């Protein structure tokens, strides 16, 4: 998260951590949506051009975290996976279209002041909240800067970083990129007129992008952290997998399957 | 999706507390007033 | 790196 701010304890009890067993390392973000179902970008688990094709017995989900490196005992909770469901039409060759994946915990997770599920929107929440100009929030432990040869400081978060970013209008997203945009992917970030800055970044993929509904005081996941060109660069924005669009699939996989 | 009270944080919503930046979000919806 | 974790979380 570029130019973000440190979170607070229990500020996003749904942010999960994709942890690789060996080497031991931070894979990406995720989201507890049910006591036994987590959510993630498809590319954290699948990426032929880089040899990623993880199996469940190759990963760990750490919930309750806040510290990137420590091992917050009796606070966090580590869970093992039972199956990995990726979107059949996941398109890795050109633009990570349909960049979404569902993980099923070998066993259920209990809730505490730090482990709470996030809500998945409906057409009406999507309609009211998903609008150009409104602000959603992104949190994650990935890079603080875009890998630059000349940047001093070998930096990556001490603790869970958080940033609020506005939704931009689809035409603006499209004219900024030469990558083929798609209905299943939106963009956020300040525009060159605002002057400001902030962004998600390497390591942040798979992370939630939530919004709070003022009609019910409830947190809703509107997007998943996905891709971009560079991190925090001029006249550029970041892209999130439209969660509501692919929402039929999610539930298709969830309802009578892993219950 | 065993959730029942999703989106509700135990250390804020459930105890009626705000965070360092909530009102920013809630004010983006055109305006706070 | 990361603080080692309970070995059990590798079964
Ligand atoms: C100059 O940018 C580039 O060359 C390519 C453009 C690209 C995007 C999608 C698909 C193919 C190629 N960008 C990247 O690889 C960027 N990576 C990313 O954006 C990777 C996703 C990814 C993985 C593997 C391969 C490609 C893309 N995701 C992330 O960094 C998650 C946070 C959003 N990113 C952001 N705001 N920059 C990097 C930060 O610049």
């Amino acid at each position: 998260i570029v130019e973000g701010s440190d979170a607070e304890i229990g500020m996003s009890p749904w942010q999960v951590m994709l942890f690789r067993k060996s080497p031991q390392e931070l894979l990406c973000g995720a989201s507890l949506i049910s006591d036994r179902w987590v959510l993630t970008a498809a590319h954290c688990l699948l990426y032929p051009p880089w040899d990623k094709n993880f199996t469940e017995n190759d990963l760990l989900v750490r919930i309750g975290k806040h510290s990137r490196t420590r091992y917050e005992r009796n606070i966090e909770k580590i869970s093992m996976l039972e199956k990995i469901y990726i979107h059949p039409r996941y398109n890795w060759r050109e633009n990570l279209d349909r960049d979404i994946a569902l993980m099923k915990l070998k066993k259920p997770v209990a809730f505490s002041d730090y482990i709470h599920p996030v809500c998945l929107p409906d057409r009406e929440t999507a309609a009211s909240l998903l609008q150009a100009g409104y602000k959603g929030r992104v949190t994650g432990w990935g890079n603080l800067k875009e890998t630059w040869t000349a940047n001093v400081g070998k930096g990556q978060p001490s603790v869970l970083q958080v940033v609020n970013l506005p939704i931009v209008e689809r035409p603006v997203c499209k004219d900024s990129t030469r990558i083929r945009i798609t209905d299943n992917m939106f963009c956020a970030g300040y525009k060159p007129d605002e002057g400001k800055r902030g962004d998600a970044c390497e390591g942040d993929s798979g992370g939630p992008f939530v919004m709070k509904s003022p009609f019910n005081n409830r947190w809703y996941q509107m997007g998943i952290v996905s891709w971009g060109e560079g991190c925090d660069r001029d006249g550029k924005y970041g892209f999130y997998t439209h969660v509501f669009r692919l929402k039929k699939w999610i539930q298709k996989v969830i309802d009578q399957f892993g219950e | 999706s065993g959730e029942a009270d999703c989106g509700l944080r135990p250390l804020f919503e459930k105890k009626s507390l705000e965070d360092k930046t909530e009102r920013e979000l809630l004010e983006s919806y055109i305006d706070g007033r | 790196d990361f603080e080692e974790i309970p070995e059990e979380y590798l079964q």
